């Protein structure tokens, strides 16, 4: 079981420089290049940055050329990209990746799941949490309101995530105010809503906050 | 250093056959990687080599191609393929992407379950006060929601949000937000959002009166 973990980047200022890390365990790390992909949010997967297992070969993208460097230090099994002068366009998700055999014209068979960059000079907040209660309106529906955020993202779990089934978490959409604002709601037998306990989990990775707010009709 | 997918969007049945190109302007020869990104996950290599198949992918992935010209086919299509696809290069950088191809599964028309929710107190005792109405869970994905205060039917105040299209029956959910300041809400009683949509006979509306 192969695994690459990406972290550091959360909120960075324009002209400013953040450096992604990219630990990786579950397969030997001095044998495969290295790959760095990003996703702008709504946008395409782009190829950011490679690098040769014995950091003896390099590439950019022209995006990247002059402002981004792919560098990795193979004893402590990790995998770094300094990215420098940083424009409002580099925010995007960023992937690590691990390419298939031991040649760099090969693919990419394993890929981190991709920390979140945000290029902004604005102040990160972290969100109220609101109550959806269930009132009139055989089911019925209750959720959380995730309100007035910033920079991306939250995570929402109900009942510390053993409630998983009937669960919508929206897509946050941003808000006159440029904060984001979200909701997440679930179908309950009805039932059940005097007796059974219904807490949604907020957790705000870049504001230090962390909320449990429990519903009631 | 280019290479271009097509088409960008397609929404197939399921059962269907769906064809996916992918254009090279250089000469990438057998050296093409097919990647498949289901929403909000990471991607995963379906294909390597233009035509080889990763271990446990399932054999209804199939490309094709040499040195210019490429072709992902889906021999019949599943629920879970609703992801996006790419393409990519790796004889020598830039490795790069295609534009992608995002795939839609088209299943009968599914009217939605519409609840709606009043600002919590929490919420007033903050200033502003947001109404929240939900669409639960419909095929095809566009539905009008339409706000109305006293019939009053509000506009440019109101933001929906929308999930991706569901890996198992392929239906959505959207949520439209109204927005109002506690002064605002105060005035008003009669609060309603009303919902059109394909699987709907005539208009839903559901509503409250408090505020």
């Amino acid at each position: 079981e192969v695994q690459l973990v990406e972290s550091g980047g959360c909120l960075v200022q324009p002209g400013r420089s953040l450096r992604l890390s990219c630990a990786a365990s579950g397969f030997t790390f001095d044998d495969y290049a290295m790959h760095w992909v990003r996703q702008a949010p709504g946008k395409g997967l782009e190829w950011v940055s490679a690098i040769t297992w014995n950091s003896g070969h390099i590439d950019y993208a022209d995006s990247v050329e002059g402002r981004f460097t792919i560098s990795r230090d193979n004893a402590k099994n990790s995998l770094y990209l300094q990215m420098n002068s940083l424009r409002a366009e580099d925010t995007a998700v960023y992937y690590c990746a691990k390419v298939s055999y031991l040649s760099t014209a090969s693919s990419l068979d394993y890929w981190g799941q991709g920390t979140l960059v945000t290029v902004s000079s604005a102040s990160t907040k972290g969100p109220s949490v609101f109550p959806l209660a269930p009132s009139s309106k055989g089911t019925a529906a209750l959720g959380c309101l995730v309100k007035d955020y910033f920079p991306e993202p939250v995570t929402v779990s109900w009942n510390s995530g053993a409630l998983t089934s009937g669960v919508h978490t929206f897509p946050a959409v941003l808000q006159s105010s440029g904060l984001y604002s979200l909701s997440s709601v679930v179908t309950v037998p009805s039932s059940s809503l005097g007796t059974q306990t219904y807490i949604c989990n907020v957790n705000h990775k870049c504001s230090n906050t962390k909320v449990d707010k429990k519903v009631e009709p | 250093i280019q290479m271009t997918q097509s088409p960008s969007s397609l929404s197939a049945s399921v059962g269907d056959r769906v064809t996916i190109t992918c254009r090279a302007s250089q000469g990438i020869r057998n050296y093409l990687a097919w990647y498949q990104q289901k929403c909000g996950k990471a991607p995963k290599l379906l294909i390597y080599a233009a035509s080889t198949l990763q271990s446990g992918v399932p054999s209804r992935f199939s490309g094709s191609g040499s040195g210019t010209d490429f072709t992902l086919t889906i021999s019949s299509l599943q629920p879970e393929d609703v992801a996006t696809y790419y393409c990519q290069r790796y004889n020598r950088a830039p490795y790069t992407f295609g534009q992608g191809t995002k795939v839609e599964i088209k299943r009968t028309v599914a009217a939605p379950s519409v609840f709606i929710f009043p600002p919590s107190d929490e919420q007033l005792k903050s200033g502003t006060a947001s109404v929240v109405c939900l669409l639960n869970n419909f095929y095809p994905r566009e539905a009008k929601v339409q706000w109305k205060v006293d019939n009053a039917l509000q506009s440019g105040n109101s933001q929906e949000s929308v999930t991706c299209q569901d890996s198992k029956d392929s239906t959505y959910s959207l949520s439209s937000t109204l927005t109002l300041s506690k002064a605002d809400y105060e005035k008003h009683k009669v609060y309603a959002c009303e919902v059109t949509h394909q699987g709907l006979s005539s208009p839903v509306t559901k509503s409250f009166n408090r505020g």
